[PDB]
RNA sequence: CGGGGCAGAAAAUUGGAC
RNA sequence: GGACUUAAUGUCACGGUACCCAAUUUUCUGCCCCGGA
């Protein structure tokens, strides 16, 4: 009708500004909206008709949709999966209409093949590569190769020449187009001449344009996509590409949102394994000199250490996000509008101090952890100050984990009287690594400082057993420490005052002899102290002491909170507010399973409040790791008010803690304490 | 070797599954969540029959858990013989996985053991599992199984094994709520079962080795659940709705071929509410007939549908049906009718999700767990019954698209909203939802949970799982079988304050204080106390309210529940436990539990006496209690008031055009509806008004979408994305047993602005509860305001309810008249301390009064010249006409800038006048309400009595007639359009050209849009698409010496009137050839005693029964009322101002018998007020004299502009009406003449009849005859005559 | 020589959010 | 007695609240004078 093409007209325009990167998100959203429900209604006012002409508009505008829909997911969107397949549905019908123009059969045909690309991209089981194979046959038979004015034919032709089709025909104006990129051509140029010097230029290119452009774009899934593909087919460019791709990431990554902050796309993971892969594989080698082997040691370490730094989170976290004044209204602010930008850019237009790893005092060693999740390995890197002196392991642990589930679940409904399968763990933990009882890669009679991986955290290394018939424990003959990271040392020398302070908030007199020694501080508020009065520390004092509860949060760690007389200081709060607890050492009464949430899968990396007391100045603090009775922490409490002068491992070792054969109980409750912190 | 039969029956709906192949179920997702159902397979290609069927393999699961659980209790023995810990993993090579692949934890202990179970020996357990046998993983001769479970098939004992699958299950859709924002996401649907008649399944197992028979059978005893409901296991038409949908289609047809389709919905989904009625209200025809004329008016039942009436209709087709019943009849019939006009009239997010099953490399595991030795085991039962304080309403979807068996396309919604019920109608609480409510409960009691993912790979070990993995519930059915009511529900356009398009839908609720019975059974080692938190939480007592919700629309109020007569049991399954298998548990015999004595209860069941109290948990405390808070307090309203219900209007037999609004309160003694209703203000009106009170306070009303927006409203009232944070509930009236007559009728007409008779069509009464002044009525309601709310929210809520105490916002309808006027707020003395001195803060502090300078009675000071007629003639000589007409214009201004309703702009003024009025001459105001009220109509038939209108036996005046009286001097005063015209007349001469809508000016016809413009006076007082922006209200009789006392043969307090019949229009144009003069008006005289001292022998066989009898009021009498205005300017308080009291010697008429001379009154202005809204929340003042004559002198200058003229300067001017013409000739209209020593009594007469008259005297020839012919009165003549007033017709 | 009119009309019956 | 209709050393589906947003209301004086077989 004559009022059909002034709509398709006016409507038109709101279409086609959608390719203007200028306008924000918000708006973006609300214009495409408007744009697909003027043509939408008209779908159910005209049920079973239309001049077919504007049919391919619902598909076409429908594509664009399932952009701003991606986002506000967690692991995958269930409306990007919508839009797609209903955009199927509204051009399937629109190709069998009988128009017969060419223009309007070619449009249609590139908008389902694009469609169909995007939906195997995104769905394998739902869109075959034989379908898209046929698909695509058939739109290059209708004549769909204009590269000189339209990138999708770009796109239609390299995911055909991936798949297996000769297209000797159409490179030169392939490669002559200006509308292609660096990957296409490096894509173009392996693919159909099989050769390596213009693919590696071209890719290289590529990844030092990867620089300047966030997480949120596609180039970094089609650069991980194509170097998986190098890596299938055994070449031997990918093991340079995965190495320059990870520093081109860890370049990009440093953007100090609240000093830790990422995006949590799906991948980052593989790309590090890959990277830890190709270095290994390359230091395997039977180089003349060490100096390299060292060097390519050192690397992986740095590598597994800039993996291992800060944690990732998700839309619906980020979101319901609590707030302070300094830094939740700006930086976090900032960084949501950055990331949704990224997200919607590249599918409209195409175009303290850092310490050093070998900076440790004498007679120090040092364990790197690393679980390779590409091929189910672990590994061990080990470096000596005295020898100056690099190694490395492997081990499997797949047994390791479900030992640790069964621990886990038996723990969770019978807290004490599951004693028994702490030595079966432990016995596991011992036989699994034998290569911590060996004198060729830890010297006996030094200080050994742990930096675990994900589910790593939460194992007792410090009270292993040997595999033999009288094995004894590690703590024995060692002393050892904890760490979260590398990144988390800092120096610090100890100038502090010598002054006690004393925090008391429980449910039951439980500490009657306490709270009422003579040595505490002045400010102690042992009556019910609130989340305010911890803040009235400004002296620098050498011990203090926290009994409280805990509560712990499932998804967000910046909302779990430390129990207190009041509504509760909280991650982000203590992170906030504490300002006066520099260079001492903190106490803490008894939690560690109260506030990080239970965990499922293999992999975990929640913080607790230690490393935020860590993160504030503390040099050390000194927790249980599951639940005891109040005499031992009153015990330990009193101990370390009577002295600072001696070790833990002596005192766990003089209290009988060694006799795990003759009294479990005994073992369970006395290996529950551990050091976290570096004395530098 | 031995073969037994055994029998399985269901006590509660079960779940049913489609039957695919093993290797084609990961095809369908369906097939694969519902792997533990019954299944169901087709008998033929493209047919709707099958049968059913379980599978022995899922048994045979059930039993060994069971197994494992009897010998866990037991610390790994039975009947004195040690069991082995058997074997449940398989190597993926040498061999193959099983079919299943168990994810869940494994109960084990300790061996105390001497032999390996061989093929020589094996322990009871190791014969229950296939261990060492001849049958593997491939059947092939059934036979080498040791022991065999076979296929249980469902009992046809009786006939037809042609089972259809529509008759056994039906379909139903569940979904997920997140936790944080209330809304849902991911639904799914299944299938359910009836248990009542299909409900036995039979199937065999058999055993070959002696060593395990006692074993086997106490764990069939022990199994308690299957398919999703309890279970007991023991060891032995097409032309009907065809027809009726063909004759909704002709309906549907003869109601577009008159142009009435929206009209549909009011035939449909209407009568559906005779099932209500019964079959006697059609068996009689007692329907309300229509009049509209006295003859043949239709009042809906009058229609085109293609053969006789819609009232020659239904009474003719129930008898042809009398099959499917009454109840049936009706509710087809409707559902037919809604479904086909809704389908003649009429993106993304829909994500209906089902959880995936998992298949990957290394993440199956095996996880043993071993309970400490000596550690004891219990079982607890909990009893009781749910009461509903509020009415209820579980949700479902319409019932074609519930079909089991079948199901380019975008989202399109229904707006029926039915309600869930059974196969016998009777009311249902489903399993599913009272689960959700306890889990959302225990999440909130302990502080902290999970949100349920659905992939579980291994299960959650947080604190509400751990519990809810132990917690088991029943479905619960009641014993009443009525039809639920029907809420309607609209929303209102902030800018016109008017009804909004495409807003209008309805709901189906229950009745409040039904029961349903209450089971609730927890298996463990303790009994928490969260749990006991809850309980008491739910439960009722002692001045405490049960805080159970349940279902949907928690907001509106709906659906809170109290738990009562709770009991609690104990087992003990460490020495009772073969009572426990014996007894069964109690599964399907409960209510005997709940009605049993305690003697009588069996063996190893106790009652349990250590249930903890209110105030010793330390939950319930810090959690629960703070979670919602109380406000409740009572409104006072003195007037009328009407919620007004249609439906019930149009159907009861009272024949009323509208009525009031009651519900149905069901009674638990004696089991039955109490037949007394209730009157009630709906919940959601509530709900509505302390929101627009709110979004007008602070500005964010007038935003134009909510779509993401996240503004105070969308904080507190929540919007589409959060739930809302206060609910509110209803107000009820509570002093009804005071009134000898609780409701009253009350008649209402339009009166056209040309002729000054009543208007065609527009005749109509209403039938409100009857309030006073000296004897208001009273409601009481409450509302729950959740914890967290800052002191800003607080003070906003205080603000509102002193708003609503002040009096702006009215209750129900027709509130510009005087209707639903709050007179005061009583809030109760149990709500919270900090609440109560806000509202003292809030409340109005001391107005900034005059110190009684220029504070008192505003008077006017204004003289009008006169006419000069009457004023030089003392002798009372000349004869005048009652009445002259006034013409103005034609040049009426418009305007497009229209002020909205949604924002108190700063520039604008809104208060509230108080005013007096004095009448001059007797005033009657008749009561319609009795036709015979002086009891008269004896000996005498035929002649109307009535009396002085009254409620409660206190004179008042209604504010209709004011509110019309103004709304008339206004137009005048304005040069308005006529609101009321009779477009469509002829006139006929002892045939003319056009209509009487012809001859009037474009210009004054009344404003059908907002786009065109609106003239002052629709700009002021209102439009069909424009509600007003003024208010008036009732006066009330406070002083005056008594009636007009007579002395003749009727009550002293009675009069007789003459005869008053039919204006005519065709007396001021002559014939085709000239316009209509205007508005008409009448004159002050005293010509009422003529019909006094003609009285007694006024009735003497002249006037048989054309007069009336009515009483009447004495001069000297004082009524009081008050008027009400918001965003007004400057000018136009001015005018109205000027308009309430034009000034001295100038007053008004109101009341019946006006051309006689009855009825003056005139108004004087006591008080002013006027309240501003800033940012700092000021309060009231009263205003003095200088700024109302700036007023009054702003508004002169206003008219003065708007007249044109240039000649004439604009300035301070002291105010002289008299200059402009038509305000002159306007004043000229309402002079009083006989005020002062002036008295000049004029005589003001109709013509009489010619010769044979009866008053008629001798003289000037006064009649018709001579003023009727073009001899003696040209037309011009008498057009000027009529067009010019105090003319004398005397010569 | 005669005579009663009106006992309702006009609009909104679903939109979105998932 | 049996197929239609199961497979066996492994079934947390009592692992999921049909859930969230909307004022049956806007406008209207129970009034009154000339006639036509
Ligand atoms: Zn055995
Ligand atoms: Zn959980
Ligand atoms: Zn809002
Ligand atoms: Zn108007």
């Amino acid at each position: 009708p004559t009022r059909e093409d002034i709509d398709r007209k006016e409507a038109e325009r709101l279409l086609d500004e959608a390719f203007n990167p200028r306008t924000k998100p918000v708006d973006r959203k609300k214009i495409i909206n408007s744009a697909l429900k003027i043509l939408i209604g008209l779908y159910k006012e005209k049920k079973d008709d239309l001049t077919s002409a504007s049919f391919i508009s619902i598909a076409r505008a429908y594509y664009l949709v399932s952009i701003t829909i991606l986002p506000k997911g967690t692991t995958i969107p269930e409306k990007k999966k919508e839009a797609l397949r209903k955009g199927i549905e509204f051009i399937d019908r629109a190709i069998n209409k009988f128009n017969g123009s060419i223009l309007d059969s070619q449009r249609a045909f590139r908008i389902k093949s694009v469609l169909s690309i995007e939906f195997n991209r995104i769905d394998r089981e739902k869109c075959d590569n034989i379908k898209l194979k046929n698909l695509l046959n058939e739109a290059v038979d209708k004549g769909c190769t204009d590269f000189d004015t339209y990138e999708w034919d770009i796109q239609i032709a390299i995911r055909l020449c991936e798949l297996g089709v000769d297209m000797e025909g159409h490179f030169d104006n392939l490669i002559k187009s200006n509308k292609a990129n660096d990957l296409q051509k490096a894509k173009a140029y392996y693919f159909i001449k099989k050769d390596d010097h213009k693919a590696k230029e071209h890719m290289d290119k590529c990844t030092a344009s990867l620089k300047y452009t966030p997480c949120s774009h596609r180039l970094w899934d089609e650069t991980v996509g194509f170097i998986e593909r190098l890596k299938g087919d055994s070449s031997t460019l990918w093991r340079d590409f995965a190495i320059k791709t990870y520093r081109s990431c860890r370049v990009q990554e440093k953007e100090t949102g609240t000093l830790r902050l990422r995006w949590y796309w799906s991948r980052h993971r593989v790309l590090y394994d890959m990277a830890f892969l190709a270095v290994k594989e390359q230091a395997d080698d039977e180089e003349p000199d060490v100096n390299v082997k060292q060097a390519k040691i050192k690397k992986l370490a740095e590598i597994s250490d800039s993996l291992k730094s800060r944690f990732s989170l998700r839309l619906s976290d980020m979101e319901k996000m609590p707030k302070s004044d300094d830094e939740s209204n700006h930086e976090f602010k900032k960084f949501l509008d950055k990331c949704v930008t990224a997200y919607q850019d590249g599918y409209v237009i195409n175009r303290a101090k850092l310490l050093e790893l070998t900076q440790v005092p004498e007679g120090w060693v040092v364990v790197h952890f690393y679980l390779n999740k590409l091929e189910g390995m672990g590994n061990a890197i080990v470096f000596d100050k005295c020898a100056n002196s690099w190694q490395y392991k492997e081990f499997q642990y797949k047994e390791l984990f479900e030992v640790f589930l069964t621990w886990q679940a038996n723990y969770n409904l019978y807290k004490e009287n599951a004693a028994e399968h702490l030595v079966t763990l432990c016995k596991k933990i011992g036989e699994t690594m034998p290569f911590l009882f060996c004198d060729n890669f830890i010297p006996n009679g030094k200080d050994v400082l742990f930096v675990p991986h994900d589910f790593l955290h939460r194992l007792p290394l410090h009270g292993s057993i040997e595999n033999k018939t009288n094995g004894k424990l590690f703590l024995e003959n060692h002393s050892c420490c904890y760490l979260p990271a590398w990144s988390f040392a800092s120096e610090k020398e100890a100038s502090t005052s010598d002054e006690y302070v004393l925090l008391k908030n429980f449910d039951q007199g439980h500490f009657e002899t306490l709270q009422n020694n003579q040595i505490w501080g002045t400010q102690s508020v042992k009556d019910g102290a609130s989340s305010d009065d911890l803040e009235n520390i400004r002296n620098n004092p050498r011990l203090l002491t926290i009994l409280c509860h805990g509560e712990a949060n499932m998804s967000n760690p910046f909302r779990s909170m430390l129990k207190l007389a009041n509504g509760g200081i909280t991650y982000l709060e203590i992170l906030n507010s504490v300002k006066g607890l520099k260079g001492s050492q903190v106490i803490l009464g008894a939690c560690e399973t109260d506030l990080v949430p239970p965990l499922s899968d293999v992999m975990d990396e929640h913080y607790s409040v230690a490393t935020a007391l860590l993160l504030i100045g503390a040099a050390g603090v000194v927790g249980t790791m599951w639940k005891v009775r109040s005499n031992k922490t009153k015990s330990l409490i009193e101990w370390k008010l009577e002295n600072i002068e001696y070790k833990l491992n002596e005192w766990q070792k003089e209290t009988g803690g060694a006799a795990y054969k003759d009294h479990p109980p005994t073992f369970y409750r006395s290996i529950a304490f551990r050091s976290i912190g570096f004395p530098l | 070797d031995m073969n037994i039969t055994v029998e399985l029956t269901f006590f509660e709906p079960y779940r049913l599954v489609e039957w695919f192949d093993w290797d084609a179920r990961k095809k369908s997702h369906s097939a694969m969540r519902g792997q533990a159902f019954a299944q169901w397979t087709w008998k033929g290609k493209g047919r709707t029959a099958g049968k059913s069927f379980i599978t022995g393999t899922l048994v045979r699961s059930a039993v060994i858990k069971a197994v494992e659980e009897l010998l866990s209790l037991n610390n790994g023995k039975w009947e004195g013989v040690p069991c082995c810990n058997g074997s449940f993993q398989t190597d993926e090579s040498k061999g193959k996985k099983p079919s299943f692949l168990r994810k869940r934890h494994t109960l084990q202990w300790q061996a105390n053991n001497k032999n390996i179970c061989d093929k020589e020996e094996a322990c009871p357990f190791c014969i229950l599992l296939g261990r060492f046998d001849n049958a593997g993983k491939v059947h092939e001769r059934n036979k080498d199984y040791d022991i065999h479970f076979s296929n249980f098939d469902l009992d046809h004992k009786q006939e037809k094994n042609d089972l259809r699958l529509v008759d056994i299950a039906s379909g139903r859709i569940l979904n997920r709520v997140d936790f944080d924002t209330g809304k849902a996401k991911d639904y799914f649907r299944t299938w359910e079962a009836d248990y009542e008649t299909y409900g036995t399944y039979t199937g065999r197992i058999t055993l070959r080795n002696e060593h395990a028979k006692k074993l086997l059978l106490a764990s069939l005893g022990f199994v308690d659940k299957l398919c999703g409901a309890l279970c007991r296991i023991e060891v032995i038409s097409e032309d009907h709705n065809d027809e009726l949908r063909k004759q909704a289609e002709v309906i549907v047809e003869a109601f577009k071929q008159n142009d009435k389709l929206e009209k549909i919905r009011i035939l449909a989904d209407a009568i559906r509410t005779l099932r209500l009625h019964g079959e006697g209200v059609i068996e009689k025809d007692e329907l309300p007939d229509g009049k509209e004329e006295r003859d043949k008016g239709h009042h809906l039942w009058d229609i085109k549908v293609q053969g006789t009436a819609l009232r020659t209709k239904l009474k003719e087709l129930w008898q042809s049906n009398k099959d499917i019943g009454w109840r049936k009849f009706t509710e087809m019939l409707g559902s037919n009718l809604y479904l086909i006009y809704k389908k003649e009239t009429g993106i993304l997010g829909d994500t209906e999700y089902y959880s995936k099953a998992h298949d990957s490399e290394g993440s199956d595991l095996f996880i043993p767990v071993t309970p400490p030795e000596g550690i004891e085991t219990k079982e607890w039962i909990i009893v009781g019954r749910l009461k509903a304080a509020t009415p209820f309403y579980f949700g479902v979807q319409q019932p074609s698209d519930s079909i089991p068996g079948k199901e380019s396309l975008v989202i399109n919604e229904h707006t029926s909203f039915n309600i869930l019920l059974d196969k016998e109608n009777r009311y249902r609480i489903p399993r599913s939802a009272l689960r959700g409510a306890l889990r959302r409960d225990l999440r909130t009691a302990f502080g902290s949970g999970c949100n349920v993912s659905l992939g579980g790979q291994i299960l959650c070990n947080c604190k509400v799982c751990i519990e809810m993995r132990r917690i088991t519930l029943k479905d619960s059915v009641s014993d009443f079988s009525e039809p639920p009511e029907i809420r309607y529900r609209i929303a209102k356009n902030p800018g016109t304050a008017t009804v909004e398009d495409g807003s209008l839908f309805d709901i189906e609720v229950g009745p409040e204080g039904l029961t349903f019975p209450f089971v609730l059974r927890y298996r463990g080692h303790k009994f928490p106390e969260q749990l006991s938190s809850v309980i008491r939480y739910w439960e009722e007592n002692d001045g405490k309210n049960g805080m159970a919700w349940l279902g949907g629309l928690d907001s509106t109020g709906k659906g809170r529940f109290a738990l009562k007569d709770i009991k609690i049991f104990e087992w003990d399954l460490n020495q009772k436990i073969n009572e426990y298998i014996k007894e069964r548990g109690m599964r399907g015999k409960e209510k005997e539990l709940l009605e049993m004595g305690e003697s009588s209860l069996p063996d190893g069941l106790i009652p349990y006496k250590f249930f903890e109290e209110r105030e010793c948990l330390f939950p319930y405390k810090e959690n629960l209690k703070p979670q919602w808070s109380e406000v409740q307090y009572t409104i006072e309203v003195g007037s009328p008031l009407l919620t007004a219900d249609t439906i019930s209007a149009l159907t009861e037999p009272g024949n009323r055009d509208a009525i009031a609004y009651k519900k149905r309160v069901y009674n638990d003694g004696n089991n039955a509806i109490e037949p007394e209703p209730r009157f009630a203000v709906k919940s959601e009106t509530h709900r509505g008004i302390f929101r627009t009170a709110v979004g007008r306070r602070t500005g964010d009303l007038g935003k134009e979408d909510h779509e993401d927006c996240t503004c105070d409203m969308c904080i507190i009232f929540g919007n589409e994305h959060e739930s809302s944070k206060i609910r509110f509930e209803d107000l009820e009236l509570i002093n009804g047993n005071e009134f000898e007559k609780l409701e009253k009728h009350i008649d209402h007409v339009a009166i056209d602005r040309f002729t000054g008779g009543a208007l065609d069509k527009a005749k109509f009464d209403t039938y409100p509860l009857a309030g006073s002044p000296k004897k208001p009525l009273k409601l009481k309601g409450r509302f729950w305001i959740k914890k967290g709310f800052s002191g800003d929210h607080k003070l906003l809520i205080t603000t509102a309810l002193s708003d609503i105490r002040d009096g702006l916002y009215p209750l129900g309808s027709k509130g510009g008249v005087g209707y639903g006027w709050v007179a005061g707020i009583s809030i109760d003395d149990n709500v919270p301390d900090d609440f109560k001195e806000m509202i003292n803060k809030t409340e109005m502090p001391l107005p900034e009064e005059v110190e009684e300078s220029n504070n008192g009675p505003i008077n006017n000071d204004y003289v009008h010249p006169g006419h000069q007629s009457p004023k030089q003639d003392h002798k009372n000589k000349n004869i005048y006409y009652p009445h002259y007409f006034l013409d103005s214009g034609s040049k009426v201004y418009r305007e497009k800038d229209i002020i909205t309703h949604e924002e108190f702009t700063e520039e604008l003024l809104s208060g509230k006048i108080n005013c007096k009025l004095e009448t001059l001459t007797p005033l009657i105001i008749p009561d319609t309400s009795d036709e015979n009220g002086l009891k008269l109509q004896g000996n005498k038939p035929g002649h109307k009595n009535y009396k002085f209108f009254n409620i409660n036996g206190e004179l008042m005046i209604p504010g209709s007639e004011l509110r019309g009286m103004l709304r008339t001097h206004f137009e005048a005063l304005t040069k308005s359009c006529f609101a009321i015209f009779g477009e469509d007349s002829t006139l006929s001469w002892r045939c003319a050209s056009k209509t009487l809508g012809g001859k009037l000016d474009k210009a004054l016809h009344p404003c059908t849009g907002l786009s065109d413009g609106l003239c002052p006076g629709c700009h002021l007082f209102g439009t069909t698409d424009y509600k007003g922006r003024v208010k008036f209200g009732f006066a009330k009789y406070e002083n005056g010496p008594e009636w007009l006392i007579t002395r003749g043969n009727n009550p002293e307090r009675s009069l007789t009137l003459g005869v008053l019949e039919s204006p005519r229009p065709a007396f001021s144009i002559p014939d085709d050839e000239s316009e209509i003069p205007g508005r008409k008006f009448y004159l002050h005289h005293n010509g009422w005693r003529i019909i006094r001292q003609k009285q007694l022998e006024i009735r003497e066989t002249v006037q048989p029964e054309r007069n009336v009898t009515t009483e009447v009021m004495d001069k000297g009498n004082v009524f009081s009322f008050d008027v009400r205005f918001e965003n007004l300017r400057e000018w136009e308080l001015g005018l109205l101002l000027q308009s309430l009291d034009p000034g001295k010697n100038i007053a008004h008429k109101l009341g019946k018998g006006k051309p006689y001379g009855f009825g003056s009154v005139k108004i004087k202005i006591d008080s002013l007020h006027t309240f501003k809204i800033n940012s700092n929340n000021d309060k009231i003042k009263r205003v003095p004299q200088s700024d109302i004559r700036e007023y009054i002198n702003k508004g002169y200058q206003k008219l003065i502009e708007w007249s044109g003229n240039n000649s004439i300067q604009k300035g301070n001017v002291l105010p002289q009406w008299h200059v402009i013409p038509h305000i002159d000739k306007l004043y000229k209209l309402l002079w009083v003449p006989f005020l002062n020593d002036s008295k000049l009594e004029p005589d003001v007469r109709y013509p009489v009849l010619n010769e044979e008259s009866k008053g008629y005297i001798e003289g000037s020839d006064y009649t018709y005859k001579k003023l009727g012919d073009k001899d003696n009165l040209p037309y011009k003549t008498r057009v000027k005559g009529l067009t010019t007033p105090w003319s004398p017709w005397n010569p």
